[PDB]
């Protein structure tokens, strides 16, 4: 059916360039314009630009006019096609999520779209992160702080401990890098008897720490 | 060109309504957090398909209203309309509950990260309706106003609430000098703010 597959996250430095794609499969793919979206965390869609199937032809907002190139490649039987969006000379602003999307009548309804692929910009390097405890019906958690990039997962007690539990979204700080928290809430009497470890993974850079609290 | 308000409340069974100011060929879009836009209603008023009966639009002259009639759990999301390259803010929809007060905890920062040269000291607000809510930082009832951050969850598929956690960060230096610290939060549900203090 009529799909469209985008490709994973991508980190970059400032100043560099970041390619994009997109796979588009199963319909007509000669007779519909793709376009281009983006979104930054807590923010709007903006149009990044379109391209046509048949000529190759882009065009783009102002706002990305020269720095970014929309390309494309057909397969030979035109049953898929690769579509890229190329940005170079990143800059902070340029951190978000890029959705490519098909066009299906003349006047820009979009019925399809891929799922997104994220663009961190960001100075900084791979790093797991350090987890400290929250310590204390009562509260307690773990501090799950400065990793890179994202994401990470948080368990307790290897996933037997689930009902309670609030992992927050992930902010980033002045220096570069990723905090969050993940807390859970316990009956005040339960904590003699019972044991509470936050589990966490963060596999790029394969750290994965369990932490008694 | 713009659309109101920028939150609503319903409960589920309920109708709701969200308004664009925008001209021309108009399409509406339901965006689930961190998830693509859907198409529900394009130029105007022809509902997409595969998208439930119970959305509807209308081109009330200027401007475009999107309905949905007996809201369900699953239209909790938010709505924009989009007009060519032209995108509206858009429109957080969440479920009406009771309004609950908010469960709020202190965290001190760790010694064992104090050994690393960063302090942090966490606030926790717990379980909490409406979405809305402010948190301040007092300490020595010195007011701090730079050096902090908060985090938001999504409201709760479960109960319906909120939680918050707001984190400030020190050195280790500054953290030592003051001793007593405290987090103050108002909310919707509290006649009066309350503090947790360490
Ligand atoms: C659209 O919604 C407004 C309120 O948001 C309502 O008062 C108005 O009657 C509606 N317009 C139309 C086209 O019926």
């Amino acid at each position: 059916q009529v799909h469209l597959s985008q490709s994973g996250a991508a980190v970059t430095k400032p100043g560099a360039s970041v390619r994009v794609s997109c796979e588009a499969s199963g319909y007509k793919i000669s007779d519909h314009f793709i376009h281009w979206w983006r979104q930054a965390p807590g923010q709007g869609l903006q149009w990044v630009g379109w391209i046509n199937p048949k000529t190759g032809q882009p065009n783009n907002a102002r706002q990305f006019q020269g720095r970014v190139s929309l390309t494309r490649q057909a397969s030979w039987d035109f049953d898929t096609y690769s579509f890229y969006m190329d940005l170079k000379a990143v800059r902070s602003d340029d951190t978000a999520i890029y959705f490519c999307a098909r066009q299906r009548s003349d006047f820009w309804d979009f019925d399809v779209w891929g799922s997104g692929t994220q663009v961190t910009v960001s100075s900084a390097s791979t790093k797991g992160p350090s987890v400290f405890p929250l310590a204390p019906t009562a509260a307690l958690g773990c501090l799950v702080k400065d990793y890179f990039p994202e994401p990470v997962t948080v368990s307790w007690n290897s996933g037997a401990l689930t009902s309670g539990v609030h992992t927050f979204p992930a902010v980033l700080q002045s220096s570069g890098l990723y905090s969050l928290s993940s807390v859970v809430t316990v009956p005040s009497s339960s904590l003699g008897t019972q044991t509470y470890i936050c589990n966490v993974n963060h596999k790029p850079s394969n750290t994965k720490v369990d932490k008694r609290v | 060109m713009t659309q109101s308000p920028s939150s609503l409340s319903a409960r589920v069974g309920d109708t709701v309504t969200i308004t664009c100011q925008a001209n021309g060929y108009l399409n509406w879009y339901q965006q689930r957090r961190g998830k693509a836009p859907k198409l529900l209603i394009y130029d105007g008023s022809k509902l997409e398909r595969g998208v439930p009966a119970r959305f509807s639009g209308r081109r009330w002259g200027q401007e475009y209203n999107l309905t949905i009639n007996n809201l369900q759990p699953e239209d909790v999301a938010t709505y924009f309309c989009q007009v060519y390259e032209f995108i509206v803010p858009g429109t957080r929809l969440d479920l009406k509950r009771t309004v609950a007060a908010p469960s709020v905890f202190i965290f001190p920062p760790s010694d064992e990260q104090l050994k690393s040269g960063t302090a942090s000291v966490v606030c926790l607000l717990n379980n909490f309706y409406p979405r809305e809510a402010k948190v301040q930082w007092k300490v020595d009832n010195a007011l701090q106003s730079g050096n902090s951050q908060e985090s938001v969850t999504e409201q709760d598929s479960k109960d319906s609430t909120y939680s918050l956690s707001s984190t400030l960060t020190l050195s280790k230096a500054d953290y030592e000098k003051h001793k007593v610290y405290a987090c103050e939060v108002t909310h919707q549900g509290l006649s009066s703010p309350v503090t947790k203090s360490f």
